[PDB]
């Protein structure tokens, strides 16, 4: 689990490029699973990211 | 009415576009995937 910008959730999936991509975080070509994604835009704000 | 330009004699890493550069909403390739365009050379390339 974690939080990213919308334009960045497209990356979470299987052979993508992009920083959270190539150096934060990565997934397996064989991945087996299930990704979920909604917007937090009232409880999460500040720079604290 | 929409332009069109040539590129050539350069070298092209996409990792520059990564700082202060706003990001992408729509980043979709066709006959080539993205995690193989920083090791392949193109005889010719066109921007529109
Ligand atoms: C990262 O982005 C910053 C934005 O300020 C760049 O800062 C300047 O960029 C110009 C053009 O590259 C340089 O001539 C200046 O010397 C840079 N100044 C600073 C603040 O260092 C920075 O160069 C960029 N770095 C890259 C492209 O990796």
């Amino acid at each position: 689990y974690f939080v990213v910008k919308g334009d960045d959730v497209r990356q979470i999936a299987p052979a993508q490029t992009g920083v959270i991509a190539d150096y934060n975080y990565k997934l397996p070509d064989d991945f087996t699973g299930c990704v979920l994604a909604w917007n937090t835009k009232s409880i999460d704000k500040g720079q604290g990211f | 009415a929409w332009g069109r330009m040539r590129i050539s004699d350069c070298v092209a890493d996409y990792s520059v576009l990564y700082n202060s550069t706003s990001s992408f909403s729509t980043f979709k390739c066709y006959g080539v995937s993205p995690t193989k365009l920083n090791d392949l050379c193109f005889s010719s390339v066109y921007a529109d």
